[PDB]
């Protein structure tokens, strides 16, 4: 249900400086936030897919729904990590 | 722009 | 690196939704880059105000402080108590 301790760790310490510290409930509340991040957009997108009795969620439904709900910038950077994965 | 997500998200429920 | 999250993971948090029924292979992949981004941002959101509190520890407060102030973090304000 959560994305491991160890990767949400790391990912957060290189945000903030070398020198700070982040407490291990800080650690665990961005851990449920991740998780309600995907399921949030997910949400989106399903509904999307529903209205258009379409039965898989794509890609691109998961992009969209990031534009609408604000995340917009994300769309470029997580087409290139894309294409560069499969490449 | 979330703010009907965030309510058909509690409206599933 | 991005690609050592777990897809299996993000599918099954993806497949907790009620109107899921198949995801295509490349939808975790794009949740595991936008989680990377995600986090990124909130952190560095929440550590203004662990800095702000003369602090160099950051705590769950310090997260529920950004939820509340930032646009994008609306999705979260159920998260807060």
């Amino acid at each position: 249900i959560y994305l491991p301790i160890a990767n949400v760790a790391r990912i957060m310490k290189n945000a903030i400086p070398q020198t700070g510290k982040i407490a291990k409930d800080a650690k665990e509340c961005v851990q449920e936030c991740v998780s309600e991040f995907i399921s949030f957009i997910t949400s989106e997108a399903s509904e999307r897919c529903h209205q258009e009795k379409r039965k898989t969620i794509n890609g691109e439904d998961i992009l969209f729904a990031m534009s609408t709900l604000g995340f917009d910038s994300y769309v470029e950077p997580l087409k290139l990590y894309l294409q560069k994965f499969r490449e | 722009k979330q703010l009907h997500r965030i309510l058909k998200r509690r409206q599933a429920r | 690196r991005v690609q050592e999250l777990p897809l299996a993971r993000i599918k099954k948090i993806m497949k907790l939704d009620e109107d899921v029924k198949m995801i295509s292979a490349e939808a975790p992949v794009l949740f595991a880059k936008a989680a990377q981004i995600f986090i990124t941002e909130l952190t560095l959101r929440a550590w203004i105000h662990t800095e702000d509190n003369k602090r160099r520890t950051l705590q769950r407060n310090d997260i529920a402080m950004a939820i509340t102030k930032f646009d994008q973090f609306d999705f979260l304000i159920d998260i807060v108590p």
